[PDB]
């Protein structure tokens, strides 16, 4: 098979610096070229950085050029992004691309993407609370943290079926705020249960939450 | 500066007589604290050296021999601490001072010499020599040194004034009256240490070392252990103190690291700070030293068995060995950093051991930094050059070829040095002599590469300047300031105007030229072979195949290519690569 | 350099149409960049799929109903039969020259069978009011179209600026929207009443109505 996977980004200061990594897999980098996209939140897809392993030769974005710097040790099979200095544009979130074999220079594999926000504010894993329920719908409202994303889920892998995670919202304040919501017959209710699972990896924290008549 | 390092010479005579006398004018001027040793040797009557008046303290031993001259002016050394000892025994030894109207040393003259921590005193073959017989050193002998030897000899060739009908107990130095020894120890009330005088409330603190001014611990004449911004103490300040309830180590910012005999804030220049805050010349064992981003080295603690380390002459497994030869030339493969010393010398190459053959000479290709000294004394016929150490960037010498040479090159009769990228000699002395063909000295901008002041460049003997531009020996007219190591354009210390690899030159081919080139700091870099030379115009803005104005035979869009790769594309009308339509 | 521009920015167009979204190069080295432009399709959040690459060649796993054309400097990616799994943004790349540039995006969003809301409102637990604030949130589950109004009535007061407004992107089934407003509001003004309410607005509804829960 074949894969990227983009690792090492998060949260940091204005003028701040971090080092993104591109862990190659299912072939080998020195084949080909190795890309970074990023794109702005709600925004198209900005091309920002190249590099040929083999012999090291690294082309830049005019933005990111002598601030971000692209390299790729041959021997790991992995692709890095030292960015510093840190404006506040640079906020998106970085994928990491491949281009093909040797005559064949579309991006054709593509990793998950890393979210990078540059704001000087620091992580409070958020407080979960519950919403009160033939149609039986139910929601968690998971409230005041900073910065994104949240993975919610239902149990294990067992509800999928019927199930709306909301986008968040920047409030005057400055904490954002969402809701993950989900629906089932009126004949179920309180028998078997209904844990929304909810995450929070910038702050480790985790809760698992329930909601019942 | 206060504190200057000493020397290791011992009896050794000096290779250059010539400029031996400025070497310790060099260290000494202005010197309080010898870190090291003093050795002053083979001095001629007319020798001055009044650059010896500010010593105050000596922490190894002094050593005063072979010398005609007739007064060593040190009246300002008030403390010799033994840390070594002239033949594991003497912290004060004179030797052999005088002939083999008249010369040779009359009077020691050691007035405030007051504290002999560790060792003794041996005064042998003075023949002028007065006043010795009359000290009571084990006043001037630490209460823990009481049985250190003394081995004197008053066999003279001349007769003494009485000491100055002002000298107390006619115990003296020499014949004026500020010679009289003042005794510290053998005449103080109570059990005392040291005192200024009689009664107990002249007694000095009990970490004072050689007398006072006073009763306090700020009113010593020397610290008998640590100087903590005028205040003698038994330790420094630890750099970590720890908190009360839970242990965690806490930055103490009254935190000190250990110099000498001092308390400092910073190690200083060519030292290495440790995590048990001393300022050493060397980490202790399962260290290694790190580089912060200021060019300021620290010893920091192993994490595992340790990498491997270059060794070289002075260290671990070659520290009894006196040369580079034959036998141990391998060690050095690969090595791009070396601990310790390289010193080449004669049985280098004139070996059961074999010659050194000079092409085996190349394994310090790699080389880039000597932590230790280099010095030759012997280089083949055949090689110009130095430049076997081509790429060599820095000499530290935290260990100096004896005590005082950093780097040393003598009997050579190389043609230039070619040392190209040496920037820095940390510390130590630069000793260049007796090479016939040696030009392209002053050539090289040598207080550029020196780091404090005790330091220069001794030089006689080699070939004439005259001689050298009399044969149009000069540098290229392309290296800037007039700045090189040897003849021709490569050996400069920075092009006026651009590199292509390591020469020197007018242009890059950007306009005109066989290999059409773009630039990049100065530097000239080819274009991708698959760029068509532009009449005109530049060719290329970079390396990559994709940098070119236009392609020289056909394009794979985005980069130029030999041709169309065989996943199946052909040329299209316009020199482009289109796909085949079938597979 | 090369800029790319696609056109139209955005289309909402219904299941088994024709879709034709086109990208348009421009430079002063033009030549014929036809056969050396890609497409790729992205979802709201997840990485880009290419779909087309060499102008007209389709990449695998891609559906035949994908097509892509061009010649000269003008390209044009077809969709032969919208589907509602096609809900993206498509954009259109050019390799000709280095660096490879995207064009802005093209918004596909599907057409769909108007559809009213399954309308809820969800109280502050005791959880929630154990704190220092709280809020109330009104759902507008499984709608279409995009357009609605979320008016909040605290007995009879129409509210001016203390709501927030959070919707999901289109779903790749059944493609419809789902909206939640929330409140903003501590324990304050919260005691003191005890009939909230939450009036809709819609286009497929007929009049407004309102969802409402009783304090017990
Ligand atoms: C202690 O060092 C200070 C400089 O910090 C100096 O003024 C003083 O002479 C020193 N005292 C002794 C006893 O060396
Ligand atoms: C040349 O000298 C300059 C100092 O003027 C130094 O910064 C630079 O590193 C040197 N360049 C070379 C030889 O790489």
């Amino acid at each position: 098979e074949v894969q990227l996977v983009e690792s090492g980004g998060g949260l940091v200061q204005p003028g701040g610096s971090l080092r993104l990594s591109c862990a190659a897999s299912g072939f080998n980098i020195k084949d080909t070229y190795i890309h970074w996209v990023r794109q702005a939140p709600g925004k198209g897809l900005e091309w920002v950085a190249r590099i040929y392993p083999t012999n090291g030769y690294t082309r830049y974005a005019d933005s990111v050029k002598g601030r971000f710097t692209i390299s790729a040790d041959t021997s790991k099979n992995t692709a890095y992004l030292q960015m510093n200095s840190l404006r506040a544009e640079d906020t998106a979130v970085y994928y990491c691309s491949r281009w093909g074999g040797d005559g064949f220079y579309a991006m054709d594999y593509w990793g998950q993407g890393t979210l990078v926000t540059v704001s000087s504010a620091s992580t409070k894993g958020p407080s979960v609370f519950p919403l009160a329920p033939g149609t039986a719908a139910l929601g968690c409202l998971v409230k005041d943290y900073f910065p994104e994303p949240v993975t919610v889920s239902w149990n294990s892998g067992a509800l999928t079926s019927g199930v709306h995670t909301f986008p968040a919202v920047l409030q005057s304040s400055g904490l954002y705020s969402l809701s993950s919501v989900v629906t089932v017959p009126s004949s179920s209710l309180g028998t078997q249960t209904y844990i929304c699972n909810v995450n929070h990896k910038p702050s480790n924290t985790k809760v698992d939450k329930k909601v019942e008549p | 500066t206060q504190v200057c390092t000493g020397t290791d010479m011992k009896l050794r005579l000096p290779a250059s007589p010539e400029t031996h006398l400025d070497m310790l004018r060099h260290l000494y001027q202005g010197c309080q604290v010898v870190q090291g040793n003093l050795e002053l040797t083979y001095l001629p009557t007319n020798a001055s050296l009044s650059f010896l008046q500010d010593i105050q303290e000596v922490q190894g031993y002094v050593l005063i021999a072979h010398n005609q001259v007739r007064q060593v002016p040190l009246q300002r050394l008030r403390i010799v601490r033994g840390t070594q000892l002239f033949e594991d025994n003497y912290a004060l030894a004179v030797l052999d001072n005088g002939d083999p109207s008249p010369g040779g040393l009359r009077e020691l003259q050691l007035r405030s010499l007051t504290e002999i921590l560790k060792g003794g005193v041996l005064i042998q073959r003075n023949p002028q020599l007065c006043y010795q017989d009359t000290i009571l050193w084990k006043d001037i002998f630490h209460k823990n040194n009481q049985l250190a030897l003394t081995l004197i000899d008053t066999n003279r060739s001349r007769a003494c004034h009485p000491c100055s009908p002002m000298c107390k107990g006619s115990r003296c130095w020499g014949e004026s009256s500020e010679d009289c020894q003042s005794l510290t120890r053998t005449v103080c009330a109570g059990g005392c240490a040291r005192c200024k005088g009689p009664l107990p409330t002249d007694c000095c603190h009990e970490q004072c070392a050689a007398g006072c001014t006073g009763p306090k611990h700020s009113d010593c004449l020397a610290c008998l252990h640590f100087n903590h911004s005028g205040i003698c103490e038994l330790h420094c300040p630890a750099l970590v103190t720890y908190n009360t309830d839970t242990f965690e180590s806490m930055p103490n910012p009254e935190g000190r690291y250990t110099f000498g005999a001092s308390c400092v804030t910073a190690c200083p220049y060519n030292y290495l700070s440790t995590d048990v805050g001393s300022c050493t010349l060397v980490c202790p064992l399962h260290n290694q030293e790190v580089t912060a981003e200021d060019g300021t080295q620290r010893c920091e603690k192993c994490s595992k068995p340790c990498a491997r380390v270059c060794y070289g002459l002075g260290m671990e497994h070659l520290r009894e060995v006196r040369a580079v030869t034959s036998a141990n030339i391998q060690e050095f493969a690969g090595c791009k950093k070396i601990f310790g010393s390289l010193a080449f010398l004669p049985e280098s190459f004139d070996g059961n051991t074999a010659p050194l053959q000079p092409e085996q000479l190349q394994v310090f290709e790699t080389l880039e930094e000597i932590t230790g000294y280099l010095y030759i004394s012997a280089w083949p016929d055949s090689l110009p050059d130095l430049s076997v150490f081509q790429n060599l960037q820095v000499i530290r010498g935290r260990i100096l070829h004896n005590g005082a040479y950093s780097l040393t090159l003598q009997g050579l009769g190389i043609s230039w040095l070619g040392l190209r990228s040496l920037r820095e000699l940390g510390s130590g002395l630069a000793l260049i002599h007796h090479n016939t063909h040696l030009c392209f000295v002053h050539t090289v901008p040598w207080d550029q590469l020196f780091r404090n002041p005790h330091q220069a460049l001794l030089h006689t003997a080699n070939r004439p300047e005259d001689e050298c531009v009399g044969e149009g020996l000069a540098c290229h007219q392309l290296c800037a300031r007039g700045h090189c190591w040897g003849p021709g354009p490569t050996q400069c210390v920075n092009c006026s105007q651009f590199l292509r690899g390591q020469e020197c030159v007018e242009e890059c081919r950007v306009l005109q030229g066989l290999p059409r080139e773009y630039v990049n700091a100065r530097h000239c870099l080819p274009c991708h072979p698959e760029c068509q030379p532009q009449n005109g115009s530049v060719t290329c803005f970079g390396p990559e195949a994709d940098q070119c104005v236009a392609c020289a035979h056909y394009k794979d869009p985005p980069f130029c290519v030999a041709r169309c790769p065989s996943i199946w594309k052909f040329p299209d009308e316009e020199g482009a690569c289109q796909p085949c339509p079938i597979n | 350099d090369i800029q790319m521009t696609q056109s139209p920015s955005s289309l909402s167009a219904s299941v088994g149409d024709r879709v034709t979204i086109t990208c348009r190069a421009s430079q002063d080295i033009p030549r014929s960049i036809s056969g050396y432009v890609a497409w790729y399709q992205q979802k709201p959040g997840k990485a880009p799929k290419l779909l087309i690459y060499w102008g007209s060649y389709l990449y695998s796993g891609v559906p035949s109903r994908f097509s892509g054309s061009g010649s000269g400097t003008d390209f044009t990616l077809t969709i032969s039969s919208l589907q509602p799994e096609d809900f993206a943004t498509y954009y259109c790349q050019q390799h000709y020259t280095t660096p490879p540039t995207f064009g802005q995006g093209t918004k596909v969003e599907i057409k769909r069978t108007v559809a009213a809301p399954s309308v809820f409102i969800f109280p502050p637990s005791d959880e929630q009011l154990k704190s220092g604030t709280a809020s109330v949130v009104c759902l507008l589950n499984n709608f279409y179209p995009r357009e609605a109004k979320v008016q909040w009535k605290v007995d009879n007061a129409l509210q001016s600026g203390n709501s927030q407004e959070s919707v999901t992107e289109q779903d790749s089934k059944d493609s419809t929207y789902s909206l939640s407003s929330t409140l903003t509001l501590s324990k304050a003004d919260y005691e003191k009443h005890k009939v909230y309410a939450c009036e809709v607005t819609h286009q497929g509804l007929s009049s407004p109505v309102t969802k409402s829960f009783n304090r017990g």
